[PDB]
């Protein structure tokens, strides 16, 4: 089963720091391009970051560009989302979403609600 | 309090039960037993018939239980019903949709199914006294688009399409007679059982869950795939079924088992799977993987014996007679290669 | 073959090289189908069957005639004569439709896709075998190559009129459509450079097409037309004998052994050689 | 949210009817299936070579 | 018999392939189109103004007797990654983008996350995209009001500028063109990644103009197919 379960999170201060673990179980983690999405509560699925297979196709979103930073560990099938510079508007349940077709460099897992391979939701808030 | 936690945290101790009975039962695997049969060797099939009359790319195919027409699909509109035995198209079904995923051909060759999508199961006629081909029923409840289905009965089919749900439509009547919900991810393909009660669809969502034709509700769910489901076949056994995804892995699920039994990968091979079939014996996998090659898999020690040449693009579609004569391979370049 | 071996070698690999090039754009475009299908395709079979033509009947009379001295089937002379002319003019022609089939398709794709169908694109190669059989066989039916050593260079008379529909006014054709080629050409690539530098914020692939139409088109002239001009002003005779004339008629006729490296080049045709 | 929740129950109900079923062992999954090789290869086309005289393909 | 039904087999086959010689012909005469967006981006105004055209399935145009097939998607699932590979032997895939909506969620980086995934797939490499970057009339205004900011989601806008071969709209304050072509630019960073010459973007504006938009189309799937004769005949 593709299963993805991303520890840590929870409610921190408005611009310190944050890790997300996401455990990457259930299949080769070292050959999906695994990728960090976002719900806001009332907003849709954004896309968050990115990362190749092996780890250099790094990509984030503007919103987050330059704040975090994404880091694959292909030995611990694990998915990491460094987040440095918080923002208010980062109130939102990250996911783990997956690049279903492996050795490509396309996935369309910035989809809605009920999607295959993401993470069950870390709810990952801030303060005011 | 906290009820969707609370259920998830159920469903997550409810799915390491389920595995848990399965690692039980599981304790010696298909690759275990296999000093016990003699090897199939590398049997590089040859084109016996060439189907060139596509304008598009071919992205369904069916065979007839008398293993001599064959429909397939292509997104030109065209739904062209070939004649393996002479190489001659029997019928040219101008299809509503252009772009179209499907094919399943009648258990009596009467009927035919097209669909992709417009969200619209096409059902047409074939051997109507009215001449040519006609829509024979018009299944539109879908809203995904309808990615394959298969002929039970010239009364009743299902079809997987894109809506997250399965539904065993009625040729007589034209409505869902039961849905098959229950799939996380859009449904890619699906197989009938020779004996036709149940059926096994599998999805996006690397999870083949196992269906029952009468009841309308999931037997099992196959977790055992890694990617997309893309195509999907029942071992002629009945209790068994092989699975085709995009992770360059093909696995043979087992029933009575709720679990995979072998997993048919390869480093030569990256990419995914969208065409598999069983042949008479079930022995060999006939896999059509992206590599513009189809490899005829073993199924019982997990080693292709010998990839096939021909096709220069994705072979979306490959199916079996149903006496195991010839497997009929269509690509995206408007060609159908049968092989034997 | 003490000093003439050189040649003679020279001339059986030219055979060679042009009958397997030919051999297997043949082989690709009657065994696969992803050659033949095609619109633009059907005018490069018909260029390798008539490169296929004359290296099966008009290249190795004319080899074994230079390393031998005398010439074989000496009463054959005529018809020799008719058989090159029909081969060589036909290539020429199929030179001039493929370039023909390419400008449609580089300026008015739309119109090439609409109009230039399998059906049109067969009528073009008609009207181009016809045109050569009209440049060769009438006219030595009529001996219109004089004015049993098989050695002239035209009959002045026939010269003119043939060399210019067979070739002047093809290879002007030729020029027109592959300039304007290169004008489309450079057009899209004037767009293509101001949309990825301006992605990142030219020359280098507006130097590959320059390249590659050097290969295409600029060969096949340096290689037909040193023969071609002395074929009007040979009959017109300071112009040069006729036993370095065979030299340049041979550097024409290595155009077509280099046809299939020419027009064969692309992806699609080597995937068929590689596993062919 | 009564998406979410509907989606659970329906996720824990089906998991509940997968659980309670006979689930086989492997080696004799195994062994059937090979069974069934054996006894329909000698019907099976594909898997041995099959002569030009009864396949109407070749 | 011997003769009698395998030659009315044979006579239906020829029949049949007359029939499929003759639709050929209009199969390349038709170029198929894909029209999608990232989620009600404006793609119902590209729809209305095409041609004035079972609901938003698939609309049909022509020009200059250029006669295409426009698919639209407005009716299936989020999840696009099986059906947008039949999209495979399509000319262009127009890709409707809502061009003021990075505020309104960030849709501006969901429409490049799409654009993304559509060009470095396996099959829609070699096919181009017609990029529409439509509500232009709404960034006529969107980047003045403050209420939707390109740094909010996008940080690059401070290290970029209008570029030299920039075409600006008469009438247009220089924040907006800067903008738009900052949306642009970013489309194609992505676009020309990937460094296969086999397809290349058609970065356009639209919902600016009431005009023809099906002649923007047409003039795009000219040089599309221009584009895709020269690297066939390995001239570009
Ligand atoms: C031998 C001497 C007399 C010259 C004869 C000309 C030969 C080489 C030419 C003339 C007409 C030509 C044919 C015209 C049309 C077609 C259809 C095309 O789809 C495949 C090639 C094919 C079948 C050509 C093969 C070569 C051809 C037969
Ligand atoms: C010199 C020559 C020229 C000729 O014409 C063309 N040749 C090639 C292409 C097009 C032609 O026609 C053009 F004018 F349009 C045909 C035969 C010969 C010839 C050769 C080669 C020879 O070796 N011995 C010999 O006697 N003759 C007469």
């Amino acid at each position: 089963q593709v299963q993805l379960q991303e520890s840590g999170g929870g409610l921190v201060q408005p611009g310190g720091s944050l890790r997300l673990s996401c455990a990457a179980s259930g299949f080769t983690f070292s050959n999906y391009k695994m990728n960090w999405v976002r719900q806001a509560p009332g907003k849709g699925l954004e896309w968050v970051s990115d990362i190749s297979q092996s780890g250099a196709s790094i990509s984030y979103t503007g919103s987050v560009k330059g704040r975090f930073t994404i880091s694959r560990d292909n030995a611990k099938n694990t998915l990491y989302l460094q987040m440095n510079s918080l923002k208010p508007e980062d109130t939102a349940v990250y996911y783990c979403a997956r690049c279903p077709a492996p050795f490509t460099r396309d996935c369309f897992d910035v989809t809605s609600t009920t999607y295959a391979y993401r993470g069950q939701g870390t709810q990952v808030t801030v303060s005011s | 309090g906290s009820e969707l936690d609370q259920l998830r945290q159920e469903a997550e101790q409810l799915k390491n039960q389920i595995r848990d009975a399965r690692k039980a039962c599981a304790d010696a695997t298909l690759s275990q037993i296999t000093n016990n049969i003699d090897p199939v060797g590398r049997i590089q099939m040859r084109t016996r018939r060439t189907l060139r009359g596509h304008l598009a790319k071919i992205y369904a195919m069916h065979w007839g239980t008398d293993s001599r027409l064959l429909v397939s699909a292509s997104q030109d509109g065209k739904l062209i019903i070939w004649d393996s035995y002479t190489t001659n198209k029997v019928h040219a079904i101008p299809l509503r949709s252009s772009w179209v995923m499907t094919c399943a051909y009648a258990p009596s060759g009467n009927y035919v199914a097209c669909g992709g999508l417009d969200n619209i199961c096409s059902i047409y006629n074939l051997k109507t006294r009215e001449g040519n081909v006609r829509v024979s029923r018009e299944l539109a409840g879908h809203t995904g688009y309808l990615s394959c289905c298969r002929f039970l009965d010239d009364n009743q089919i299902v079809t997987s399409s894109g809506d997250t749900t399965c539904a065993l439509w009625d040729i007589e009547t034209g409505q869902q007679t039961t849905t098959f919900t229950g799939h996380t991810g859009d449904v890619m393909s699906l197989s009938l059982a020779p004996d036709t009660r149940l059926f096994v669809s599998g999805a996006c969502d690397a999870s083949a869950k196992l269906w029952d034709v009468r009841e309308g509700m999931c037997r099992q769910t196959f977790t055992g795939h890694e990617s997309d489901i893309n195509a999907i076949c029942f071992f002629p056994n009945g209790n068994a079924f092989a699975t085709g995804s995009d992770d360059a892995t093909c696995r043979l699920f087992d029933l009575r088992a709720d679990q995979e039994l072998m997993t048919y990968s390869h480093d030569n091979i990256i990419c995914g799977i969208t065409s598999v079939s069983f042949s008479k014996s079930g022995r060999l996998l006939l896999a059509g993987y992206d590599d513009f090659n189809c490899n005829v898999w073993d199924a019982l020690k997990a080693d292709r014996a010998g990839v096939l040449a021909g096709h220069d693009n994705r072979v979306s579609c490959l199916g079996v007679t149903d006496d195991g004569m010839a497997v009929a391979t269509g690509s995206w370049d408007s060609f159908l290669k049968i092989w034997n | 073959f003490s000093v003439r071996i050189l040649t003679a070698c020279f001339l059986s690999l030219l055979i060679l090289s042009t009958l397997l090039g030919n051999t297997l754009v043949c082989a690709a475009v009657i065994r696969f189908r992803h050659l033949r299908s095609k619109v633009t395709n059907f005018f490069v079979i018909s260029l390798a069957v008539s490169d296929l033509l004359v290296a099966v009947l008009v290249m190795p009379w004319k080899a074994v005639a230079e390393i031998a001295g005398f010439w074989p089937f000496g009463s054959f002379c005529n018809i020799w004569v008719a058989f090159d002319i029909m081969c060589s003019t036909a290539s020429i022609l199929n030179l001039c439709v493929i370039s023909v089939d390419r400008y449609w398709a580089i300026s008015s794709p739309f119109r090439y896709e609409r109009k230039m169908t399998p059906k049109a694109a067969f009528i073009l190669i008609s009207v181009a075998w016809t045109l050569s059989v009209l440049i060769s066989f009438i006219p030595v039916q009529l001996s219109w190559h004089k004015a049993d050593n098989c050695d002239s260079s035209l009959s002045r008379t026939y010269a003119i009129s043939s060399s210019v529909i067979s070739f002047y006014i093809p290879v002007a054709i030729m020029i027109v459509t592959y300039t304007r080629i290169y004008r489309i050409a450079q057009k899209q690539i004037r767009r293509i450079a101001a949309l990825e530098r301006a992605a990142v914020h030219s020359f280098k692939r507006e130097t590959k097409v320059l390249k590659t139409l050097s290969v295409i088109m600029g060969v096949f002239v340096c290689c037909w037309l040193p023969f071609f001009i002395l074929n009007c002003i040979l009959p017109f005779c300071f112009c040069i004998d006729s036993n370095t004339f065979d030299v340049f008629v041979w550097f024409g006729w290595a155009n077509s052994s280099l046809n299939p490296i020419i027009y064969a080049f692309n992806a699609d045709f080597r995937k068929a050689f590689s596993t062919l | 949210n009564t998406a979410s929740i509907a989606q659970a129950r329906k996720l824990v109900e089906q998991l509940k009817m997968e659980a309670n079923i006979d689930r086989i062992k492997v080696s004799k999954a195994a062994a059937d299936l090979m069974a069934y090789c054996e006894a329909h290869a000698k019907e099976d086309p594909l898997l041995t070579p099959v002569p030009a005289s009864e396949n109407p393909f070749r | 018999d011997q003769r009698n039904e395998e030659k009315a087999q044979r006579e239906a086959n020829k029949k049949i392939e007359k029939q499929l010689q003759k639709d050929k012909q209009v199969y390349r005469a038709t170029h198929r189109l894909l029209l999608l967006g990232a989620g009600e981006s404006g793609k119902s105004t590209i729809v209305k103004q095409m041609r004035i055209l079972t609901g938003i399935f698939e609309t049909k145009f022509q020009v200059d007797k250029v006669n295409f097939h426009m698919f639209d998607v407005g009716a299936q699932r989020d999840e696009r990654r099986k059906w947008i590979q039949c999209f495979n032997d399509v000319t262009a895939i127009i890709f409707v983008v809502a061009s003021s909506s990075y505020n309104m969620t960030n849709r501006l980086q969901e429409a490049l996350n799409l654009f993304k995934s559509i060009w470095n797939n396996r099959w829609l490499r070699t096919i181009s995209v017609i990029l529409f970057l439509n509500k232009q009339d709404l960034l006529a205004e969107k980047v003045l009001a403050g209420k939707s900011k390109i740094e909010d989601y996008f940080p690059e806008f401070a290290r970029y500028t209008t570029p030299e071969d920039a075409t600006p709209e008469p009438g247009e304050d220089p924040r907006v063109t800067r903008a738009k072509y900052f949306i642009r630019d970013e489309f194609l960073r992505i676009s020309t990644a990937s460094g296969d010459g086999r397809h290349y973007c058609y970065p356009h504006f639209t919902c600016s103009v009431d005009t023809e938009n099906i002649r923007r189309v047409f003039n795009d799937c000219r040089d599309i197919i221009q584009r895709m004769h020269l690297r066939q005949y390995e001239l570009l």
